């Protein structure tokens, strides 16, 4: 008389989250928002950010006011669910690297944030990297766009010069195509199948733990290490926007050197992850 | 250690043939799969040989392979006959035996009778045929790697090594020859 | 995995019927639909077949012909919507040689289309050639596809039904150079069914569609194996390992009128009708060399262990004296009424067939001596200069026969 | 957001037949009212549209034009009323020198109608143009637009599909000079889509409605992922980088009556397609510099991954040995029939384009020895005293064929 009243609960708990809570929208907006899956928002949030670049863009009056305006040019969202985005950091920068410490954080109600842990702050995790990578492509961009405006001036000099742009922009486009294989897709076909009350904390703390595929675990730092190393190189590239090219030729050998050295020290580390296996695959084709 | 030697296949059980299917009965099945893989495995390893020796068509002793190819071939191919004539005869009765009898302590006796029957049948439990054959099965690795290891003729003290199983195997196929002269009856008429 | 290169009207016709059959086998609707009764069906279709987003199935099959009226009548059947028409391959626009200058010609569509089917499938096997050696198109291009075939995949089998021209009839005038120089190709490229209009029709007696029909039987119960997995011989090189030039022989070659004979057939009847020249559908104490028998129904391993043990003791065979046969058992499609209690199909290497040879050279040499009908051959760029092709078959052939 | 110029005969269809498919694409009605099963979409539409206080959506289009009559007939189709009349201009009354001093003339309104657009987007990002390099309209009226443009906006992209005269047919006599002036103005000025009606046409066989059709049907899969925004390539800025004169195909480019052969289409046999010279639709170990391919529909990494390796141990493609692809995936619009399972469209930067060029010099260089057809130049203020224009132009053209 007792499991045959257990089953009824534990269905009619489930499914009141989803027909009358709306469980399934909370997850596939969140990624809308925070690993930044819809365009036009990132590619307008971090635009703004990076146009300014200490006591500037610190208070908030610039940057809990960018997001107001950032959801305008999204195009997908301004719904109850598209508020609580709480644009706050977690550090003050004194003053060419590649950080810019910076969180998002979402924000729920009480039938809600029973399920989604408050430590499930391991998406602020993912994020400080995901838009690490957008200030490579923006960047990049610039150079790619700043030289536009030199062109008559055809010599070996400079054709020479915007080869190397071409060869560290491939590396950024395929690092980044990687990512939005696996954190978003493949393990999103995952946790979206698996769903359909214990288990929905379980099954998010393993959706989630997206934080093993997308290198950030410290079992694989050190081929995160020498992304940085990497990054690094690209910002030297854009402060020389041919009054000192070979001080840029100095530069792309060291980058020659350092991706030369990634695909050795990855190898090694397949003996040892089927996450990794398809890394290789992605950063060489047809070369060694 | 070969990895193949330690290979296995598990199998989780449901809840209502938790009692049909212990861990004793489920590991007997264990030991058929290993032995059965690996016939299927030098099956499969020998065959590919002839795919190249047909295949290898453009040595007054090279013609000594396929004189004993075949040698090897059926006695390997008729063994791995016997097995779909044991298996579905055996396996055709312990169905038969369930939808005969309504009774349940029946199919707890007819499945362990069939399991006992392969145990038996396929000489497993026989130890001299079960140690004799067993050097006929490596046997074969040794030679179907020495085709495959080169692409030339037999010169480079392969040749040397190639009398030295001829001088093994014949004396074991005779020597299997001797063993079976209640069951091998089945066997040795293929052969035969 | 498989294609299959059909070339020819021979070929072509061949082609039809033989999918005609599997369709028939494999419940499968003309249009490429699945009936509903096989919806949940065992069968294994990737072999010959793949599916497509549609549901509907397209076979791994490509058209080629010197002429557009076959295929064109061909499009006009009911089962015209199945094939491809990518891969289906018409010349925009009867020799050897003209046959192999248009195969240099038009090398880069014929890969195109056959790379294209290749890459669609994990794990093909090899190759299934249908065609006809006497006629212009189907020697020619066949030899052309052989030669390039071999040279580009040299990893991959090479199957062919060969449709021998008749002899006791006197069709193709040229028949002797294009016999010849196929059969050095054949040599010289091909892994491993010979065919002859003559038996054939012999034993049809006692139109092309039913001649195709019984043949299309043939190659469907040679490949039925592969189609239905079993336990053993699960693939097409297990097949030519363990024989390993055919010929073939069905006992079941009955028409569908010829059913009113319900004869009690036991398989060991059957593995003996198969040993008889009569059934052997092609026409020196010449032996054997390697037998098989596959056997489609309920078969007990004990009726064919004393079915083999008698006619081991009856020696109703010849075998060679320097070396030391294989009856294997499959599963009838679940589809086509079991009219027959148990059938037989039987695949054989044996010395006899050199002979074959020893006719068409004998032709080849009694036109050679006399120079007959080589003006065209002159035409071709091949045979612009010399005829040495022509000295280099005969003496393939020639070693071919010594060998045997 | 972005605008588009067309000029001459063959940019006002080449526009007309682009937006004809935009509309198709986003649901838009002819007049420029939204179908009601669309008002719920989620395709961005300002990227091409912009909308009307009256609720229908306006192009961010301008027509340029010599003549009236292409025009004239636009506005008497059913599309007529969508357009923006304010934008449109014509010409109150076949030479590169007449169609600059034109430009010259009519600077002002030209440029008040494009700043009028410019001022009304917030995030633009390039311009578009679309245009033939032979005729007199287009080469010239566009060498100045561009050269005005750059000097105008020196912080936008400039991407043009500059149609090529066909060379097997002997249209435009005075095409070398035209052809000549254009190519020095778009390396000069242009920053980055070549188009032939030689190679268009051939596969097109293999009226203007269907050609132009098929060219929009290119451009509008260019611009496929921009219009559908995703996760990566969300700007054409991204496009540009990722491959810098480029050569186009596109898989799928089957007729209304050719969707019978539904062949199973996966993305490793398009991606290979992309590959063929057949495919690309224009006409020295020569190799590549780039290749992008954008694929819609249902599409597996895991089969991209699996495709990009097989091709790449099948080393079907060469490399500039001096330097170090892309497979960039987007959605369908959720209105025209998927009749494609998965399709492709590549766009490539490869060496062997220069050959092209070599052809117009060669044609030139026939043409300046002898002074043919130089009368007309000699009228317009621009070559009234001298020619330097051409001789600059011809060896900044040689100089890009040694940089090549």
């Amino acid at each position: 008389p007792l499991a045959a009243h257990i089953s009824l609960v534990n269905k009619a708990a489930v499914d009141y989250f989803f027909v009358e809570l709306h469980l399934e929208a909370h997850y596939e907006a969140l990624r809308h928002f925070l690993l930044m899956e819809d365009g036009e928002f990132a590619q307008s949030l971090s635009d703004l950010l990076f146009e300014k670049l200490p006591g500037e863009l610190l208070n908030p009056l610039v940057l809990n006011s960018v997001l107001s305006k950032a959801l305008q040019c999204s195009l997908h969202g301004d719904t109850p669910h598209a508020s609580n985005l709480s644009l706050a950091l977690k550090y003050l920068p004194e003053v060419p690297d590649v950080l810019s410490c910076l969180e998002l954080r979402y924000k729920v109600d009480w039938p809600l944030n029973i399920v989604i842990t408050e430590g499930c702050s391991k998406y602020s995790g993912v994020f400080s990297f995901l838009l690490q990578l957008k200030l490579m492509m923006w960047a990049l961009k610039d150079v790619c766009f700043h030289l536009k405006r030199t062109a008559m001036a055809g010599s070996v000099q400079f054709r020479q010069l915007q080869l190397f742009k071409h060869e560290m922009q491939h590396f950024v486009k395929v690092i980044q195509g990687y990512i939005a294989n696996q954190i978003l897709h493949v393990t999103w076909c995952e946790f979206r199948a698996r769903l359909a009350l214990e288990e929905i904390q379980r099954a998010h703390a393993e959706y989630l733990h997206a934080v093993f595929r997308g290198l950030l675990t410290e079992k694989a730092a050190p081929v995160m290490n020498v992304i940085h190393s990497i990054f690094s190189l690209v910002l030297k590239f854009r402060s020389q926007l041919h009054p000192n090219f070979a001080l840029m030729q100095q530069s792309y050998n060291t980058f020659k050197y350092y991706s030369h050295f990634l695909f050795k020290v990855v190898t090694k580390l397949v003996n040892r992850q089927p996450h990794l296996e398809d890394f290789l695959l992605r950063i060489n084709f047809n070369n060694y | 250690a070969s990895g193949w030697a330690a290979l296995g296949l598990s199998y989780k059980v449901q809840w209502p043939l938790h009692i049909l299917f212990t861990p004793a009965v489920l590991e007997k099945y264990n030991v058929v799969f290993k032995y059965l893989l690996s016939v299927r495995r030098v099956q499969a390893e020998l065959q590919h040989c002839w795919a190249l020796q047909m295949q290898r068509k453009h040595q007054t002793d090279a013609i000594k392979w396929r004189l004993r190819n075949h040698m090897a071939f059926l006695v390997d191919n008729l063994q791995y006959y016997l097995q779909v004539d044991v298996l579905e005869s055996q396996f055709s009765q312990l169905l038969h035996q369930i939808n005969s009898t309504r009774d349940f302590e029946s199919i707890r006796l007819a499945h362990d009778h069939f399991l006992s029957n392969l145990l038996a049948q396929s000489f497993i439990l026989l130890k001299p045929v079960f140690h004799c054959l067993n050097e006929i099965l490596d046997l074969c690795h040794s030679f179907c790697s020495l085709v495959s290891q080169n692409l030339g003729p037999l010169d480079e003290r392969g040749a040397a090594q190639l009398s030295i199983l001829v001088k093994g195997f014949s004396r074991q196929s005779s020597l299997l020859f001797k063993i079976l002269s209640n069951s091998d009856l089945a066997q040795l008429l293929l052969r035969l | 995995e498989i294609i299959t290169l059909q070339l020819g009207q021979c070929g072509n016709q061949i082609g039809f019927e033989f999918w005609k059959q599997l369709c028939a086998e494999h419940g499968i609707s003309p249009e490429g639909i699945v009936e509903e009764f096989a919806t949940e069906g065992t069968d294994r279709k990737d072999v010959f077949f793949y599916q497509a987003d549609d549901e509907h199935y397209i076979p791994r099959a490509v058209l080629l012909d010197l002429e557009p009226r076959v295929i064109h009548s061909i499009l006009n059947s009911p089962y015209a919507k199945l094939y491809n028409p990518e891969n289906i391959y018409l010349s925009e626009h009867n020799n050897w040689a003209s046959g192999f200058s248009q195969g240099e010609k038009i090398h880069e569509d014929i890969f195109d289309i056959i790379d294209r089917e290749a890459d669609g499938s994990d794990s093909l096997e090899g190759f299934v050639l249908c065609h006809s050696i006497a006629g212009g198109t189907g020697s020619g291009l066949g030899s052309y596809l052989l030669e390039r075939l071999n040279d580009r995949y040299p990893k991959k089998l090479v199957q062919t039904y060969s449709v021998f021209p008749n002899q006791d009839e006197m069709d193709v005038v040229v028949q002797p150079y294009n016999s010849l120089l196929t059969l050095k190709r054949l040599t010289q490229n091909a892994d491993c069914v010979v065919l002859d209009n003559t038996a054939l029709n012999r034993i049809a007696t006692d139109s092309f569609s039913q001649i195709n029909q019984l043949v299309s039987t043939i190659m469907s119960a040679s490949t039925t194996t592969l189609r239905y997995p079993g336990y053993m011989n699960n693939d097409l090189i297990g097949l030519i390992a363990s024989l390993i030039f055919l010929m073939t022989g069905y006992t079941p070659l009955t028409t569908d009128q010829s059913v009113a004979s319900v004869r009690k057939t036991t398989v060991l009847d059957v593995m003996r009708r198969l040993l008889q020249p009569k059934n052997v559908m092609v026409s020196t104490n010449h032996c054997y060399i390697a037998i098989l028998n596959i056997i489609q129904g309920e078969v007990d391993p004990t009726q064919v262990h004393k079915s083999l043990q008698r006619i081991r003791e009856r020696k109703l065979a010849n075998f060679i004296p320097w070396g030391p046969i294989q009856v294997a058992l499959s599963r009838k499609s679940p589809y086509l009424p079991s009219a027959h209690r148990v059938s037989g199909l039987m695949m054989a290497n044996h010395t006899s067939i050199s002979s074959l040879f020893e006719r068409t050279c004998r032709q080849y040499d009694k036109l050679r001596k006399r120079e007959a009908f080589l003006e065209q051959f002159r035409k071709e760029d091949m045979f612009k200069d010399n005829f040495d092709e022509m000295d280099t078959s005969r003496e393939i052939v020639q070693q071919l026969i010594d060998e045997y």
